């Protein structure tokens, strides 16, 4: 895959 | 008695944790003195992302673009800064909640507590180790972003860990408080994979000293090892070399046992080498090298159960 | 993604915690509002735990033989009173980071956090399971008396379960904040045994959810199973019974991963009938019975990773 | 064994 930034919108 | 994994007290931390937002983007920060730290990230569209370039990114903000919010009470950022993957957001207002506390860049085979926060506001609590892939194996969702892990020495909180992303293994990458990755990860979205992990052996003895002192000596032989044998097994199992630091690194929980480290060596070979044979160490089916020796006589009694 | 064995923030705990003195006795207190609440063992002697008379003891005892010390400040003992197995000491000062809070009893098989405290200074967190046999197992050395467990639920502390004694097998026995014992356990210096204890299957089964949740099938099957059937396979393994109602709990992770409950009965019975051979489940090598529906679901993302 | 209480000296 790529990857995952886990801010919140 | 008992042996859990174990993180430090939360609650100097917890005072520290704000919401911080840049457009549409949340993520938490960590309010120390009048300086609010948070991700760069915070700055970026999700295409951004693709190939940021973060100093033009930020040159086209200002202050004002900036929404910091510690519980009920907004505050106002009135200067800013990058530096490396973090950015650095003065605020009008100094934390009376600052702990004493350092920033500290760790060593893989480290641990430390990870307090998870969501818009701000502190979830849960979990002990992790740095991997020697530069990974942690976290539990984080998105809006953790911006989380913080850290160890605490006498009321001094060292802080050593912010999160940034997930990688596609499920394991988690984020940096130093001075904003420096931990491996060679980066904060673009682009391929980027773990690369192979190994046991972290030091660590694992420590646990095997861990078992002794609460009572328990099944998996003790008569047998001994040298360092260098030691290690030819280790590499056939993927576990780290034990150097000769390491092994005086467990000098005390060696006194305190009375098992000589290249004897809890010949153990561990044994274990490796034959498994557990439907045998538990410490409640775990598997060796557990999630405990640093500095954990275990944090943990355990200075008195052995003989 | 990720799934750690995950505590409560223990801020709102820490600001609580006192150390009580009655003669060369010392252990921790829990201090609400103008209440210290700690174990009424701190008014014997290590020869009155033989068979003590705690009522006797007591009415020997005056305000002034309690000394309570907050961080670096003494507070004055203005009244007390015994409640079961609790002291309750009046003070002249109200504490002000008392949290909102309530006292609860709780059930056989869920979960809480625990506040590791030695001369009321907090020590560590860690997270643990009421046992079928009214045990935990924590991890508490002498000075430990006195550590509380509790959960957390929108900024109210709901405190459960006072330490106060280490079984023969290295397990613990404790009260609620009331002062009755979990279990058949008495604060005397007596023989006492864990009963026989067993698994807590709605727990295993709760945390096989969180395993699909996060990505994980590999133990899965196209089999179901009646609740009668499986009931017969869990009593063979020492598993509890489960229970139409641990079956309704089981709804909302149901819903959420298409797995009917029947359905994952079948898989924890071929779990339980073949062992797991080599492979892993959230990183572990034994079913893991520590995590009720309601930690999954607070933990685990709301969006399984299909 | 018996017990262990676990107050402090």
């Amino acid at each position: 895959s790529g990857v995952t930034f886990q801010s919140a919108v | 008695s008992g042996f859990r994994k174990m993180a430090f007290p939360s609650g100097k931390v917890e005072g520290c944790m704000v919401q911080v937002t840049c457009g549409t983007t949340t993520l938490n920060g960590l309010w120390l003195d009048d300086v609010v730290y948070c991700p760069r990230a915070v700055i970026c569209t999700s295409e951004d992302m693709l190939n940021p370039n973060y100093e033009d990114l930020l040159i086209r903000k200002s202050n004002h673009n900036f929404l910091v919010q510690a519980g009920n009470v907004q505050l106002r950022v009135i200067g800013h800064s990058m530096q490396n993957c973090v950015l650095k957001l003065k605020v009008d207002t100094a934390n009376p909640k600052t702990p004493k506390y350092k920033f500290v860049r760790i060593q893989p085979g480290q641990t430390f507590s990870v307090l998870a926060c969501y818009n701000g506001s502190p979830s849960g609590v979990y002990q992790c180790a740095m991997r020697p892939n530069f990974t942690i194996k976290g539990s984080f969702l998105n809006g953790s972003c911006g989380s913080v892990g850290f160890n605490i020495d006498y009321d001094c909180v060292s802080f050593c860990y912010m999160h940034h992303m997930e990688l596609p293994t499920g394991v988690h990458a984020g940096t130093d408080l001075e904003g420096n990755f931990y491996g060679p990860f980066v904060d673009r979205q682009t391929a980027q994979a773990a690369g192979t992990d190994t046991t972290i052996t030091v660590n694992v003895l420590a646990w095997l000293y861990a078992a002794v002192i609460n009572g328990d000596r099944w998996f003790l032989n008569r047998f001994t090892t040298t360092l260098n044998d030691f290690n030819l097994v280790a590499m056939k199992y993927n576990y780290e070399p034990l150097t000769q630091d390491h092994v005086d690194i467990l000098g005390p929980l060696s006194a305190q046992t009375g098992i000589a480290v290249l004897d809890m060596c010949a153990s561990l070979k044994e274990l490796l080498q034959n498994g557990m044979n439907g045998r538990t160490i410490l409640g775990s089916a598997l060796l557990e090298d999630e405990f640093t020796p500095f954990d275990v006589v944090r943990q355990c009694s200075g008195v052995t159960f003989q």
